[PDB]
């Protein structure tokens, strides 16, 4: 596969114990070298972790809470990433080192979400392009998602009940004033099919749930 | 530069109308081989195509006589020199780990705060210190015998010394050899008793100890060194199968030489994980830039001028207290005001000691450390399985496999102190040999380890001795060289640098004790 | 207390050169190896090249071989890193970080290369379910630091703008949304005040619900 490779993302609740996987790839790789543990909460750099070589080889970074431990398990060439006593202060990306036929190799990274609130719904707002932005040519439908705890949603614009995706680009959830989330999707035309279609929506899909507004030329 | 090609070769071993022979080609053959070598590693380029003394060494035993010998001698001389040329000029980068030892009793604050100083300094390494969960009483043990082996010496002696420690070694023996006895015996009875449980029933039994108050101190020994970095315990599943282990029991248990056993364990822990060991007794270099402003004085000795430098560290910086100023406090004001002003320009540990950081050593070495009597093994660096520390491992395996083919037939015998040593010097003076002459002899001292004056066997199995013999075997191109002869220039090329290490410290200045003539009957006085 | 803070990141033109350069304090910034690393804003860590203690010898990646030097000076205690012919793959936020394994690490420094230059905002407004809500749209300009207050910096509950957003014109476009009570809604003026540094502009406009008929 590719040299070194770890789960897209993983959620678990506050006090309980994780563990994550750095696997790497089987063949002129085993369990012999180092693996490099990294966090780096959002917004900010990486923080150096553990080392974890063998029960002799090991280290964990100056400030690093106790609670974080590396191994490895063999038979799946996998090194290990133990968090016990989760809390939400543990959310971040996880990224795993190797050094190979010298140069060094990063993983691809686990977003962990610690679940430490209630969850909540999006607030979709969709809002029509404006008679300024219509006199200047241009037609941009903005389709706002507000307020929601887990912060993975998946948005897709509709016109008329067709789906389509040509030109359509969109931010990936923000952290927010009272600590929630909140993301935005915008859906750029030309005036002639902003006034040829009946219909438009955008549809986000978040726990299985999905909500669909939708607005029409009047 | 590089080594001489085949064709240079060619030159130097040229006779004129003398026809290149099979063995002869064998070996430009081997040396062109060599030189078509750059994708390969370190390691086995040292051997796979640069023995070549061996293909060279067959040329002149085949043709004894032959012209191109005193040529191709000299090529062997350049064969020693690549080594070095390899060593010295291809290096990788070391673990990160720190290696201590602690076996046999409870370690002491001394010892944690010295151990706290590379901590400080250095906090991107892995410290072990290493302990056997299973053996906190044998220093305990060791006391308790000797105490009782002079209140019975004393018993029947009333009218000197010398008869004294001569008749007193015959009763340590006894209770040694009636120990060993018991526990060769009770491993059999019951195979899951360790060496702790073992020493505190034979304490309790013969010899009276509140067995209540000894299970406190194996308590507490283990609290303390547990929460001190530890990173150790009886585990090492590759020094358990590994043939260095009962060596290590031996010297442990059999020979209550906790020292000699710790010889035995560093090399071993060196070379399976990689990384520095250090006696306790050892602090980090100091910044070399700190005092170069404060002129030694051309009327005192160096020595001097490096305790005062680590005493005035801790005075005015206090890292340690209670480390003596007793070497500062010699200096007039005019120059300990010197020091407190450059001890104030600093505000910080590392700002003093010199961290290790990025170490890089070469897959070949193993680097020991110098003072005035040569090379001792206070302070030792390698690669993880780098190709010195499994010579010098076999070299201590090889020595006491000799040590123990004479040995333990006169253990066997179970006569008393003298006939076992009469018995165990004949054993050595039989299978004796001339390239082991100056070893056999230091040998016969075995016996008398850690109860007597001028003992040096334990350098001879051990230590020292083991290394330069191993690091001769890495220059001769052999194995099992017994009889050392490199000069004292040559084992420099293994040195640590003074500044990654400190020497003088209190502590192993400390432990420089004579125990000889200059001591003269004394000491048997302090018993009453 | 060990820092390392990165410089030179700015924006340049596909093609052009830039130097960055990580000053070191707190260590030996001898004794340790050093390497720079990027990271596409949103994705993961990727390496770039490494240095020697001593500078001999250094190792690239297969990205920018070629197109990259490694530098290090031990006596102005800093780190140096020449990009040449620069590509669009190569706007990142590059990292320095220490020891051969690895460390500790520094603030980082962007680095963007776009062909397009500055461009002031255009500013659209967003007029009005149980409270309902309101927002100005600022679209189609250059360099991103667009900020973004409400009624000259009034009240800041219910405020969020959005991240931007880089569109197919190589352009930014960003949204900022604030929510009112239902009832204050007209009779009571809402304003957006947008500030682009870069371009020295500043545009205010008043956001009102929507008439129609």
């Amino acid at each position: 596969q590719a040299v070194l490779t770890q789960p897209s993302s993983l959620s678990a609740s506050p006090g309980a114990s994780v563990s994550l996987t750095c696997t790497l790839r089987s063949a002129i790789n085993v369990g012999t070298y180092r693996i490099y543990w990294y966090q780096q909460k959002p917004g900010s750099p990486p923080r150096y972790l553990l080392r974890y070589k063998s029960g002799l080889d090991k280290h964990q970074g100056s400030g690093v809470p106790s609670r974080f431990s590396g191994s490895k398990d063999d038979s799946a060439n996998a090194g290990i990433l133990f968090i016990s006593g989760l809390q939400s202060e543990d959310e971040a990306d996880y990224y795993c080192l190797i050094w190979h036929s010298s140069a060094v190799v990063f993983g691809g990274g686990t977003k962990l979400t610690v679940l430490g609130q209630p969850k909540a719904a999006p607030s979709v707002t969709l809002f029509p392009p404006s008679s300024e932005e219509l006199q200047a040519n241009k037609a941009t439908l903005v389709c706002l998602i507000s307020d929601f705890y887990p912060g993975a949603v998946t948005v897709a614009w509709k016109a008329d009940g067709s789906p389509v995706k040509a030109g359509v680009e969109t931010t990936k959830p923000s952290k927010q004033s009272n600590n929630k989330y909140a993301a935005s999707s915008y859906l750029s035309l030309t005036p002639e099919q902003w006034k040829s279609h009946r219909s438009y929506s955008c549809q986000v899909t978040h726990e299985g749930s999905t909500v669909e507004k939708t607005v029409a030329p009047t | 530069m590089s080594l001489v090609n085949r064709k240079q070769l060619e030159k130097m071993a040229n006779v004129r109308f003398r026809t290149q022979e099979d063995e002869y080609v064998a070996i430009l053959d081997a040396l062109e081989e060599y030189h078509n070598m750059s994708e390969n590693t370190v390691v086995e380029k040292y051997l796979k195509l640069k023995d070549i003394n061996s293909l060279t060494d067959i040329y002149i035993d085949t043709y004894k006589k032959s012209g191109r010998n005193k040529a191709l001698k000299k090529f062997k001389e350049y064969l020693v020199t690549e080594v070095l040329e390899l060593k010295n000029n291809n290096l990788t980068p070391v673990e990160k780990n720190l290696h201590f030892v602690w076996i046999g009793g409870q370690i002491n604050d001394t010892a944690i705060n010295y151990i706290n100083q590379w901590k400080d300094v250095n906090s991107d390494y892995n410290v072990n210190v290493f302990y056997d969960s299973n053996a906190f009483l044998i220093n305990t043990l060791k006391k308790t015998v000797v105490e009782s082996a002079i209140n019975d010496t004393l018993e029947s002696f009333r009218e000197d010394y010398n008869k004294f420690f001569r008749k007193r070694m015959e009763i340590i023996y006894d209770k040694q050899k009636n120990f060993i006895n018991y526990y060769k015996a009770q491993r059999e009875e019951n195979p899951e008793l360790i060496i702790d449980d073992i020493v505190k029933t034979y304490l309790s039994n013969e010899y009276s100890k509140e067995i209540d108050e000894l299970n406190t101190y194996i308590e507490e020994s283990l609290n303390k060194i547990t929460q001190n970095s530890g990173n150790d315990v009886r585990n090492f599943e590759e020094f358990k199968n590994g043939e260095s282990f009962n060596l290590y029991e031996q010297e442990l248990v059999e020979r209550w030489n906790l020292a000699a056993a710790s010889d035995i364990l560093r090399i071993s822990a060196l070379k399976e994980i990689g990384g520095m060991y250090l006696d306790v007794d050892m602090l980090p270099g100091i910044q070399p830039d700190l005092f170069e402003s404060i002129e030694k004085p051309s009327s005192v000795t160096v020595d001097f001028w490096e305790m005062t430098k680590l005493e005035a560290i801790m005075k005015y910086k206090e890292y340690i207290p209670e480390y003596t100023s007793e070497h500062f406090d010699m200096l007039d004001e005019e120059v300990q005001s010197s020091f407190e002003s450059v001890l104030a320009s600093k505000s910080d540990k590392s700002e003093i000691f010199s961290s290790l950081g990025d170490m890089e050593a070469s897959p070949l070495e193993v680097k020991i450390a110098f003072n005035s009597k040569g090379i001792i093994n206070q302070g030792l660096i390698s690669v993880k399985d780098s190709y010195c520390s499994n010579l010098i491992v076999k070299q201590i395996e090889n020595r006491y496999k000799i040590l123990n083919n004479s040995l333990n037939p006169a253990i066997s015998e179970d006569n008393d102190f003298n006939t076992t040593t009469n018995t165990f010097i004949d054993s050595i003076m039989a299978e004796a040999n001339a390239d082991n002459g100056r070893f056999m002899m230091e040998l016969g001292k075995y016996l008398r380890v850690g109860f007597f004056p001028d003992v040096k066997t334990t350098i001879n199995l051990s230590g020292p001795e083991a290394y330069a013999a191993a690091y001769q075997d890495l220059l001769m191109f052999k194995e099992g060289s017994m009889n050392i002869h490199l000069i004292e220039a040559d084992l420099r090329n293994f040195e640590i640098s003074k500044t990654n290490i400190s020497q003088s410290t209190e502590q192993e200045m400390a432990s420089l004790w004579s125990f000889d003539d200059a001591r003269a009957k004394a000491q048997f006085e302090e018993y009453k | 207390e060990v820092q390392l803070v990165e410089s030179g990141g700015g924006l340049v033109q596909p093609g052009g050169s830039l130097r960055l350069s990580c000053a070191a304090s707190g260590f030996t910034f001898r004794s340790y190896w050093m390497h720079w690393v990027r990271q596409v804003p949103g994705k993961g860590l990727v390496w770039v090249s490494c240095i020697n203690k001593e500078g001999s010898s250094t190792t690239y990646a297969d990205s920018v071989k070629g197109r990259f030097t490694i530098s290090r000076d031990n006596a102005k205690n800093t780190l140096y890193l020449e990009m040449n012919s620069l590509r669009a793959d190569d706007t990142a936020v590059y990292y320095c970080l220490r020891g051969y394994d690895v460390d500790y690490w520094g603030q980082g420094t962007l680095v963007t290369v776009s062909s397009a230059s500055t461009k002031g905002p255009s500013v659209f407004p967003l007029a009005p379910g149980g409270t309902a809500a309101l927002g100005c749209l600022v679209k189609d300009y250059f360099p991103e630091p667009v900020t973004v207050s409400w009624n000259s910096g009034a009240l800041t509950s219910g405020v969020h703008t959005f991240p931007a957003v880089l569109q197919s014109s190589g352009l930014y476009s960003l949204s900022s949304v604030v929510t009112v009570p239902s009832s204050s809604l007209g009779t009571q003026t809402y304003i957006c005040n947008v500030n682009h540094k870069p371009s020295n502009t500043k545009v205010d406009k008043k956001v009102e619900p929507k008439s129609c008929d």
